[PDB]
């Protein structure tokens, strides 16, 4: 016949938008937590009935390298810290706009240090009227690779903002088996998440001295699977494990915050066995040293900050550890092997292992198609 | 809400006759919770304010108040090279609209110029009558 | 808002032109009311919406975008056998919809038949212009 | 000439559901008061400013037999009860299914039971929205016949679910003339409501004994109205008066519950005189001898259910009288005489003494017609 | 929603129209913020009564559903006797408005007995066809 | 060509309505104060954020002196005062319907007299959904003549009821200079409103004596500044001021109010002064004495009241001036001469001096104009 443009109404279709989303924490707002406080004074209650509608047929590529809701959160939390742990003196620089001597001086800043309890709270991600978050539900996700069994909500599950590197605290577990995630394998420049299916309770205990304790009987058989698991990509070489490289204390060594104390541990007798098809570890309690400290260096930027001294004594932690930090180190000169240190330091690295499905899109109705009709006039 | 997406454009066309006489056819809390009640209240009144504001808008081209409308700007060869069948049997909406999101601004001006060549001329006939 | 319950149809009709020109011619306190305003608001919208719906989903048969329509299927004289002037003049609305409660169903499809008759024709007349 | 057909959009309806409403009473929320605690517990504080509307010339048929109202209050304070008079043990028998000796076992729950306060309060019923409730104003009404005065509101007037037998609680009267209504006469099944349009009032106080006082001065008055006026009806037949047949002890002799207490108080010396066209009584304070008692056959299903001891004394009860329930006996030996006789039993039949005036409407608006009109085409 | 007052007519219509055409192409906590939501809810709520209310009644002249209509009663010389140039290069609305405020119950007498002759010639050509 | 009527929807035009509008004001909830409590049985919280939008050179006709707004305000602080402060006797004339001495006699009542404090609040007016409020932003405002930067609001700024006369108490102050406002002038019948521009310090304070002391340093400079406004009007004559002339003892003389503590000050030493372009009245505090009164007359009407003893001691009140209400006097015997004295005494002038700024509007969509289009039949 003769086709003629025409102008539709109704059709589905999405975008992607780069809209404002709130907090939605269930807060307390009646104990001295600084968590509760900012929960309460900005968050408000958990929806009392989710409702989620299970979409059918359709295929969207997921990317989550490139995502944009990471970078908000991550500037929600430092905003969260600006509330609770209060530095004593906070040392940071800044420069004059100088061609070329530039200008830079060290800038010097103090407040009050009432010491107060700290312990993270779950906190939920909610879209705006107007929106909707896509979700994925693949077994697998190939980390960047698009999946089919989608859903569409509005909030997502409960996230704990809980701080570390070179180890995942306390965080969501896989689904059935131990998965490994990296934006481009083989260029020895980008960090390798590995997230279990299984937790492994931790318990550190202690004036200036303290331990840390691990079950190795479950810690052997993780690193069997990790190790079986990574076989995959890099069939021929022999893996092997290997201390921190060098560098800023906070990274060399294990760091994290609990009752107010910033512990630091080292952590050499856990990678210094080479691995192989078999077993070279050993053949009860894995003693694990160590110290706090008061002179930290930050990691919203650059300079030192100094706290109040230590509480009296008789601090505890117990956690689980789910997900795990790798780095690679390559070059011409690898002869059958390949060695894997830990890494980590990266805060949105940290955060992205928790937000890599959700998706946020918008709804868009119009249409142009061509149709075999013709006007009247 | 006219369909669910995944489904052929056919499909959903044929369909959306049967939902709209089905349609017509008529065949724990918590005190801060109140704030929920208001947060959807806001996002179903503004859906219907868009509707309404849209629906008004549409007019320019001649096709205010409808929601399937025709025109009268020929279709080309040179935009997709596709017949009926296959468009209205594959080739799921979102796929669609990416293939020819090129041209996506050059039909807009071209409708409103028919357009307006349509008003003009039944503006001229009516001079006579 | 058609008509107060209890008038004839023809009074009724008759009424709402009056009622329509004077229109549209220019011429104690307690914390808790917070739960009955969501209460009310709801009916409202929830009116609105239905009848949105309604207006837009009246484009099959024909009369979209208007209240007043007439077809042109013709009335057979097997379903009520009555003068127009007795039913307009008395027999108010309820119980003229009680009398024709039995047929009604098949004037339904007889109006879709129609107006797809209409729509073909007028396919057909697009050929010659 | 020729008639064709046409639609027409807005035409007002009367069509019947099954929607659900939702109580809202008069709630205080800081008293130990158990209503109220219900109330402020599920419920919502009672509509500030109701409207009440006026129809035309209107007609149709409001029916008291086959409304579905009183299945939701009922069901409403079923389970009000089950929260605010917690028994010690609330007995219940469950049977099993075996076809026939069928297996019938007895059932028992566990619950703590601490004296708890209970007084009434009425609760405000009203419909969702999108639709109505209908209600006449007729000052007789039929019963069951189509009235001609209709209005069209949400929430009812305030009722007290008190419940007794034989005689009414708190209750409103009648606007001019002391009314007498019932479904289907001449089969002296269908209990008769005789509504009163004066309140006859009765304080009854005191442990297992009680005294109750009836002003027979102002009983007589009443009596003498309801005689004359069952006189009409069967003006051929004399009427005789008498006390109850036997059944429970909950129906035969009155019952009430006050302050916590099971008040059954035998009434037989007010209904066993006979009545003519002239007193034949006497020529005061009557003496109504009751007794506390702890024994009640649930009228929310078969069952028992025994609460804590009584108070040492101290107990005070002021009511007035303003309904009453009276069935008629029937016969073929019936010999110039009608037999009146105490009744009650089932609080349905009370229910539907609050719920016969309001009856619940949808709007459907779409409407045909024909005319002579004829679409261009 | 047709502009802001203190703008000429014709550069505010103009203005409307640019507006549309890029608009269709696509180019501190606290308990107290329940009663203010609700008193916000409720104009939006009566606007849009309203605009559908007024929408529905100018069905009587034959302008149903359209924003600007057009007519066909000469305009008598008598009434303002300005030229159509002077109209809409100047005198923003409310200077208009004010201008020809006396005679304007009679134009919708004179508009509502012209649709009804209309509405009964049509009628005539029916019975002709 | 042929000109055609057409009607146009959506064009913007302004009316003028008589709504009804609802308090709003920050209350507490928890202490004594009457208004706080009146406004938390009906009051509405302020609102947490406004918005102004900014229109274009668009022109209005705002008329001071025939606003409906004053009314509503004048019979809503009648109730206010009812509920505040109660008399201990309530006498006012009742008359009977007879035309001629006219029946005519004294109905006396009486109500609890229980001593609380008082304290006024600043309030907030709003108007309900469907109407909106105009406001001009010149300098000037001429008092009833047209401005050109006019901007729409929805709820009026603070607003004090505080009741004087012969001096306007704490209220907002000008914008850059002194205003004289008078509906007339050249009638010697309607009071001449003046607002300043730098608030003056007042402190009155206290069995039945006390004494108020000014700042002469500023009210020289003020009263200057005053008749420097005033001689551009009268160039010719001199300007006079002169003590009251007589009336009641609530006119002739300053009286307020402080915390049930009714003032009569006299005000005497501060208009006696005649003024010329030089400076005639002296050359540290000026001192004025009070007595506290028990029978007064009311404001809201006609008829004597008394009130409860007066309090212990220790009373005092700090308060700013900011207008001033003058009368005036004419006459063909005038030798070139102005004597201005105080005024005040009606509540709608000591209102019309602060809702000046604003007005109720209601938008009419429908519109009709001629073009040269024409329909198709």
């Amino acid at each position: 016949a003769k086709k003629w443009v025409t102008v539709y109404y109704g059709v589905p279709v999405w975008k992607e938008a780069t809209t404002t989303l709130f907090c939605a924490s269930d807060a307390k707002a009646y104990d001295t937590e600084v968590h509760n406080v900012w929960a309460t004074h900005a968050c408000v209650p958990t929806d009392p009935n989710p409702q989620e509608i299970v979409l059918g047929n359709v295929t969207e590529n997921f990317n989550m390298w490139k995502n944009n809701m990471v970078e908000q959160m991550h500037e929600d939390i430092i905003s969260l810290w600006d509330q609770s742990l209060k530095p004593c003196v906070k040392l940071t620089p800044l420069c004059v706009t100088l061609n070329c001597l530039i200008n830079c001086n060290t800038s010097v800043i103090t407040q009050a240090c009432p010491k107060v309890s700290f312990e993270p709270i779950p906190i939920h991600y909610c879209a705006p009227a107007g929106f909707a978050i896509l979700k994925c539900n693949s077994k697998t996700f190939n980390g960047s690779g698009p999946c089919t069994n989608v859903s569409t909500v509005q909030c997502t599950h409960g996230i704990r903002p809980v701080v570390s590197t070179q180890l995942l605290l306390n965080g969501s577990l896989a689904e059935e088996e131990i998965v490994i995630r990296s934006e481009n394998i083989t260029d020895n420049a980008k960090t390798i998440i590995v997230q279990l299916n299984e937790a492994v309770e931790i318990n550190c205990t202690r004036i200036r001295q303290a331990h840390c304790n691990i079950s190795k009987a479950r810690w052997n058989e993780t690193l069997g699977q990790i190790v079986a698991k990574l076989e995959e990509q890099f069939p021929n070489k022999t893996i092997i494990f290997n201390h921190s490289s060098g560098g800023d204390p906070e990274i060399v060594t294990h760091s994290f915050n609990c009752g107010g104390e910033f512990f630091y541990c080292n952590t050499t007798p856990l990678f210094n066995s080479t691995w192989n098809n078999t077993r070279t570890d050993d053949y009860q309690n894995i003693t694990l040293q160590c110290r706090i400290k008061q002179i930290i260096n930050m990691w919203q930027g650059v300079g030192k900050a100094m706290y109040a001294p230590p509480i009296r004594g008789q601090i505890r932690c117990s956690s689980n550890i789910t997900g795990l930090l790798l780095t690679r180190d390559g070059g011409r000169d690898q002869n059958g092997t390949e060695t894997f240190r830990p890494g980590g330091g990266n805060m949105r690295d940290n955060w992205r292992s928790e937000l890599y499905k959700y998706k946020v899109v918008k709804i868009e109705p119009l249409g142009i198609a061509p149709t075999a009709c013709k006007r009247r006039v | 809400f006219l369909g669910a997406a995944g489904s052929t454009m056919g499909a959903a066309s044929m369909a959306l006759t049967v939902q709209a006489r089905l349609l017509l056819s008529g065949i724990q809390h918590m005190l801060q919770l109140t704030v929920w009640g208001i947060k959807q209240l806001q996002a179903r009144v503004l859906a219907v304010e868009r509707y309404l504001r849209d629906q008004q808008l549409l007019g320019i081209w001649g096709c205010s108040g409808k929601i399937i409308c025709c025109t009268n700007v020929p279709w080309n060869d040179s935009w997709s090279n596709k017949t009926i069948n296959e468009i209205w049997d594959n080739m799921t909406w979102m796929q669609w609209e990416k293939e020819i999101d090129n041209y996506t601004q050059h039909i807009y001006t071209l409708l409103e110029v028919s357009q307006i060549q349509q008003e003009k001329n039944e503006q001229e006939l009516l001079e006579l009558d």
